[PDB]
RNA sequence: AUUAGCUAGUUGGUGAGGUAACGGCUCACCAAGGCGACGAUGCGUAGCCGACCUGAGAGGGUGAUCGGCCACACUGGGACUGAGACACGGCCCAGACUCCUACGGGAGGCAGCAGUAGGGAAUCUUCCGCAAUGGACGAAAGUCUGACGGAGCAACGCCGCGUGAGUGAUGAAGGUUUUCGGAUCGUAAAGCUCUGUUGUUAGGGAAGAACAAGUGCCGUUCGAAUAGGGCGGUACCUUGACGGUACCUAACCAGAAAGCCACGGCUAACUACGUGCCAGCAGCCGCGGUAAUACGUAGGUGGCAAGCGUUGUCCGGAAUUAUUGGGCGUAAAGGGCUCGCAGGCGGUUUCUUAAGUCUGAUGUGAAAGCCCCCGGCUCAACCGGGGAGGGUCAUUGGAAACUGGGGAACUUGAGUGCAGAAGAGGAGAGUGGAAUUCCACGUGUAGCGGUGAAAUGCGUAGAGAUGUGGAGGAACACCAGUGGCGAAGGCGACUCUCUGGUCUGUAACUGACGCUGAGGAGCGAAAGCGUGGGGAGCGAACAGGAUUAGAUACCCUGGUAGUCCACGCCGUAAACGAUGAGUGCUAAGUGUUAGGGGGUUUCCGCCCCUUAGUGCUGCAGCUAACGCAUUAAGCACUCCGCCUG
């Protein structure tokens, strides 16, 4: 059945986070692969790995906890659900947390972060929240 | 809840009545009907003025008019003032006001009004209860 | 949707007529379509829009004035002339009504400006002027203008200015309160000094007024022409309803001028008298049966100001219809559960497409209004200049990750094969075994029967107990267990026939075939219903004996329907896990039902790994608390129902 994948890797990596696991498994389709560099390239993991198989393939991820007590990812929420397509235009690019957060753009130029997005000045499908 | 849940029911808007019914609709004549006026106030006719009490805890006689508007509704109003003025066939003008001791009264009597001369000897309370300033 | 069926010129075709024009627009013919769960038809309701108000925004309410457009001109129908009407101050007809008539006949239409009647809580002057703007016609002057221009009314609302101002302690006088020292009304008055906005008097006196027209020229243009014009330039002349009004100038006086509302808590501000569930307040909680800071009065505060309160409205606070921005264990709320059409949502990889999406360009969303910024009016309000903004807009050109579409692959989702294992799963015909009663009889005597106590009932006609035998029904101990299985209600004697799903083992196969599901369909204990069957216990209704002040009840002995069967219907319950169905993820420990894999072992066994329901104690987190916790009420997502005191 399984609805979305997004959205069952997004709070997969929630439900790590309140009992600190090292490592996860995400089954891993192209999205899934592209959306795990942007955590990596931009400070919320320590390393990503591909794990090359028969069945679909899995992704891995090892999470960043580079201080005493204190999880870089705070929490994540999907906010463009199967039945609601939240197309934030690119006049109106919406930063999270403002000054902070992050939210993961999928534009047709590439899925791309705020700042990528920004720039480049084209908007489109916005896929996550990031704290 | 869900959101296709949501477009084929609508949300179902909360209705709310009036603060009082007999304000809200007004009479012609010849159309023989009963016409949606919203007006203010009324200018009615008493018919029935006996009094009696008040519900609970508070229990100390009240003045209990029964008034007959000009839409064709006879609705009992309520006498304000320290002793009244009006008897039967008088000229009252009504506003909205609940009283909640009595029961089924919720409309006061303008006293002030065209035939309802103010109450004796008032000084506090000038633009209520419909009395001048007594000499200045 | 407590409106589900509606239309026959309807809907189609052909030809014809008709209209400025396309057409069932009209008619003939021929055909039977069209409109519909995205809600037709119907009904109640209402002019729409730029905008107004409100909200932080998303939205909600209203559609007055000013600006756009449609519709209507006492009610209804037709039609002419005219470029244009089915004509607001035009005709013709009828309907009501008004008016006149010599009764034969006619005339009339204020929702044009005013005004009146009438309605209603309630809305204004029966003015002046065509000076400016406008139109109408004319060659022009001109004429005509209830458009418009202004004057007049009402605090109707917004803004603007006042109602004296400095000094002045004596804390005057007076007022109120008082423990009689005082306190406050307080620099507040008086006194002194002060200007004159406005009020008053007399003067001066704008811009709005640009012009047309007639005169003068120069230019150009036609012209038989330097006739005579035409336009074009400039030059002179001339034109005010408002109104001697704004305005400004000088002279005059504290002289003209403040009120209503609140004063327990919300909520800024309190005392004294009166008062005694009465009189009265009240938006909310609620105040007064004798010390009312809540009633009424007085003083004194406080509120705001030419206004203040109350009233009815709409928005807000109301996150209290929650898209942004809720819920569902017990607070309002999961449909009793299923099978599922429509609608809703989609695994993985890849090509492609561009409907959605993203973005440019162009066109446009008039003006006034909101808003950005200036400028003008003594500032303000108002007015003006410029700009932005507002469109699920259209065309056009780009972008290809995601969504939709198409083409092709992969196998985890789901399904199939095959090999197993568990079962009170259903339906059918039949089968027993104790036990209750009934009856036959032996044996046998005074009671048993029953309760808190006792009686009614049963008994010398032989009960009860007891022995054998007989009929008949319904219930199926022991096993029995938060044990099995079904989706739920539910199903426990036994065996057979028939039949549903379940779980494991992989891999053989399919290549997303799936999930959920409004209406619709079927199931659904007990009660009840209709027709017959059968009725041993049990047992509503009723009856009897007690109990009791009463017993239409609990108890008591009987006792009808019922329960029971086949068949048909009702389709409800605490139809309960008070938890809607599916997919994944998130410490454990622990039994227990069915497997499977292994580790020494044929074993028995122990130990470990592992699917599936099944229970308990538990971490994070969730929760208002109890509790819930890999069988969630944790964190997420797709779908359906339900709640708004």
């Amino acid at each position: 059945v399984m609805t979305d994948p997004i959205a069952d890797m997004l709070t997969r990596i929630r439900n790590a986070n309140m009992v600190r696991h090292e490592k996860l498994e995400i089954p891993a389709s192209k999205l899934k692969r592209e959306i795990a560099e942007i955590l990596k390239r931009e400070g919320f993991i320590r390393d990503v790995e591909f794990v090359e198989d028969s069945k679909q393939g899995i992704i891995r991820v090892f999470l960043k906890y580079g201080q005493n007590n204190e999880r870089v990812i705070t929490g994540l929420k999907r906010i463009s659900k199967p039945g609601l397509r939240v197309y934030a235009k690119s006049n109106e690019v919406p930063r999270v947390l403002n000054g902070l957060g992050i939210a993961i753009i999928s534009t047709s130029q590439g899925v791309l972060t705020d700042k990528e997005a920004r720039a480049k000045q084209a908007g489109g499908e916005v896929l996550a929240y990031v704290w | 809840p869900t959101i296709n849940q949501l477009i084929r029911k609508g949300r179902v808007s909360k209705v709310e009545n009036s603060k009082s019914p007999a304000l809200n609709k007004g009479y012609n004549s010849f159309k023989k009907e009963h016409t949606n006026v919203s007006s203010p106030q009324k200018r009615g006719v008493c018919t029935r003025v006996g009094t009696m009490t008040p519900k609970k805890p508070n229990s100390a006689l009240r003045k209990y008019a029964r008034v007959r508007l000009t839409n064709g509704i006879e609705v009992t109003a309520y006498i304000p003032g320290i002793g009244h003025n009006l008897q039967e066939h008088s000229v009252v003008l009504i506003r909205g006001g609940r009283v909640k001791d009595l029961p089924g009264v919720r409309y006061h009597i303008v006293r002030g009004a065209l035939d309802t001369a103010g109450v004796e000897n008032r000084a506090q309370g000038r633009s209520k209860y419909g009395t001048k300033k007594p000499k200045a």
